């Protein structure tokens, strides 16, 4: 439960009443369904999680009527799917994963077009257009070849089954930039811009002096994988 | 009659328990894949090769004009024979997507060109159905008949989800047999008719259907309503005289307690029935031979090859027909740690 | 909030009760009866308009997720 705001009686907007003071805490995360399933098999995941999607979609319209504060009262809902990782965010939206040419879930630039232009971009991706472009991929009204049908839809292959806010996840972003800076530090200790093609030996060797340097200075032993606190 | 283990060299995690083998123009084509099309094959389809026991998978490629297909799980496969106009056709309809949903569209698949370097290209034309379309269902059957002399297609059987009034988030995953009415669909145009028959009390699912000379004989028929596996064999005889398709039926005494069978064509009309299962618990092991002619289907049990302790002791097992009295079967596999290749393979052969 | 097993809790209940009590903690079967206020499926509501393809009973507790799967072996299991 993120926020609760008020609408009656009009003219104005939503007046917030409650906004979560610590939304990132665990103590505020309510589980609904547990399965002994892997994320990978789409078959079993949709079989189980289907009724849930229909409820969300079926609940968006109606208004709730509850005995609260002594009175029956009416609520409306806005859902924001944001707690998904990108593996699953891209899986759940028909997109291809994850070293694909279309890197961005929000924009349409390829990898090449993302090293050229870093900043000028505009948000495009959502649910409904993804649906229609899947239509473009399935019906094929223009009788295009695969690579170009790939290009007309700009990466829309599989059918979205579920709507997720097109949003970025904070924590994994920190992890990615931290693994990049870790890999960059490994390269810089040695000379990567002098020698553009090193082997794995110098990579492990560069990693060894970095790890020794990290332990003597700052007192941080290495991790097999950089968890968030080590990235802090 | 023989069985041999085959080892799938690599890429065997994309085969799922429900899937199809279309044998057309030499090579046979795997269809239905685990998960959505990985960009390893944005199409979804494979050519299968069996060589010295090795199961090798290659990625087919569509034509430019073709619309692409999502992978149905248990559709109705119908072999439309080679004739005018565009031989030869495969009518695929309708299955369930890799996303658990039901696809009430009709796809037509054909061969296009080769090689250059042996490569074979396919093409899928989606065909409109005017009607009277049959509702999205799965487990049903589609068959091709030639009646004096126009070719038509007959569609019957198969489960479906609860109607979208009683569809309930508590009864979602429940299936109930869709009502038993036969759909007559023309290949072109998309005119689909619906007929009802009195002898057909209830619809079925997983009953293999056969068609010759515009007549169809239905085996097995696991009815989930009465939970019976009726061994009655059913027959229908239809004739298309413009503009009504008059259709009649008869019940026969004996057919068989089989559901989900693997029927391999060997002769012109001689079949070997591999069978999936006799009872809920106890799988079918014997092999049978089913000939059919103008008189009727003629039944004969064949010596089943001796199954390995592994394949005799499998909880469930499925497979399909590479055709021409040879078939390919797969077994869920247990191991620790999980291998993960879940499924073991046998090549079964007639004579 | 402490991962206390039911039996661990009863040992402690007997322990603190027998010694100088004036029991303070409550027994298990009153924890088990005063909880149904906290778990789902207890308070009444009504959705206006009626929810789509959702049953109207307002007391469903924990349901198993298969959701009426047609368990027969020959289909997907
Ligand atoms: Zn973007």
């Amino acid at each position: 439960i993120m926020s609760i705001s008020i609408r009656l009686e009009g003219e104005d907007d939503g007046i917030t009443i409650f906004q979560e003071q610590k939304p990132n805490s665990e103590l505020s995360c309510r589980p609904l369904c547990l399965m002994f399933v892997d994320e990978s098999d789409h078959e079993t995941l949709t079989a189980i999680l289907g009724p849930v999607v229909a409820e969300r979609k079926a609940m968006m319209e109606s208004r709730l009527i509850i005995s609260v504060g002594g009175l029956l009262r009416s609520f409306r809902f806005f859902f924001r799917g944001t707690g998904y990782d990108e593996k699953m965010v891209r899986e759940m939206e028909g997109l291809e994963a994850s070293g694909s040419t279309y890197i961005c879930t929000l924009c349409d630039s390829t990898r090449a077009e993302a090293s050229q232009n870093m900043v000028l971009h505009s948000i495009t991706r959502s649910h409904d257009e993804n649906l229609e472009r899947y239509e473009i991929w399935r019906k094929n009204p223009f009788s295009e070849s695969a690579d170009e049908l790939r290009d007309r839809v700009k990466g829309v292959s599989a059918k979205p089954f579920m709507e997720t806010q097109p949003t970025l996840d904070a924590l994994h972003c920190d992890i990615g930039n931290a693994t990049e800076f870790y890999k960059i530090f490994q390269d810089e200790i040695g000379e990567v811009y002098q020698k553009p093609n090193p082997s794995r030996e110098e990579r492990r060797r560069w990693r060894s002096t970095l790890d020794k340097q990290l332990r003597k200075k700052m007192k941080l032993k290495p991790v097999m994988r950089m968890n968030g606190n080590y990235a802090r | 009659m023989s069985l041999q283990p085959l080892t799938a060299v690599n890429c065997g995690s994309l085969v799922q328990p429900g899937f199809s083998l279309l044998d057309l123009e030499g090579d046979v084509y795997l269809f239905g894949q685990k998960g959505w099309p990985k960009r390893s094959c944005p199409t979804g389809i494979f050519g299968v090769r069996i060589k010295k026991g090795e199961l090798k998978l290659r990625a087919i490629s569509f034509s430019n004009n073709s619309s692409y297909l999502p992978p149905l799980r248990c559709p109705a496969i119908a072999h439309f024979e080679a004739q005018d106009g565009k031989p030869e056709c495969y009518l695929i309809h309708g299955g369930r997507t890799p996303n658990n949903e039901l696809s009430s569209s009709l796809y037509m698949l054909s061969v296009d060109s080769r090689g250059c370097n042996r490569k074979v290209t396919l093409r899928c034309e989606e065909k409109e159905l005017v009607g009277d379309v049959p509702s999205a269902r799965y487990g049903h059957t589609l068959s091709v008949i030639n009646s004096r002399g126009k070719t038509a297609c007959v569609l019957f059987g198969g489960r479906s989800y609860m109607p979208p009034t009683e569809r309930t988030t508590q009864n979602w995953n429940s299936v109930v047999d869709c009502p038993p009415q036969v759909y007559l669909i023309d290949l072109e145009f998309g005119c689909c008719t619906a007929h009802t028959l009195p002898e057909l009390t209830d619809g079925q699912s997983f009953h293999v259907a056969l068609a010759r000379q515009d007549c169809v004989y239905f085996l097995g028929g696991h009815i989930l309503s009465s939970d019976c596996r009726p061994s009655r064999l059913i027959r229908l005889h239809v004739e298309l005289l413009l503009g009504s398709p008059v259709l009649t039926c008869t019940i026969l005494h004996e057919g068989l307690t089989i559901t989900s069978a693997i029927a391999s064509p060997i002769g012109y009309h001689e079949y070997i029935i591999f069978g999936g299962y006799q009872s809920e618990t106890q799988k079918r092991m014997e092999c049978t031979y089913v000939g059919l002619d103008d008189v009727g289907v003629h039944m004969e049990s064949r010596e089943p090859p001796q199954w390995t302790s592994e394949i005799s002791h499998s909880r469930t097992w499925f497979g399909g027909s590479l055709g021409k009295g040879t078939a390919l079967v797969a077994i869920p596999s247990e191991g620790n740690p999980t291998p993960p290749e879940a499924y073991h393979f046998y090549q079964v052969s007639f004579q | 909030n402490t991962f206390l097993s039911c039996s661990q809790y009863h040992k402690m209940y007997r322990t603190v009760k027998a010694t100088s009590g004036r029991q303070i903690f409550q027994p298990l079967h009153t924890l088990r009866n005063a909880e149904k206020e906290l778990l789902p499926g207890f308070h009444q509501f009504e959705w206006q308009p009626a929810l789509k393809n959702v049953s109207t009973s307002w007391d469903v507790g924990i349901i198993d997720g298969l959701s009426g799967w047609t368990v027969s072996v020959d289909d997907v299991p």
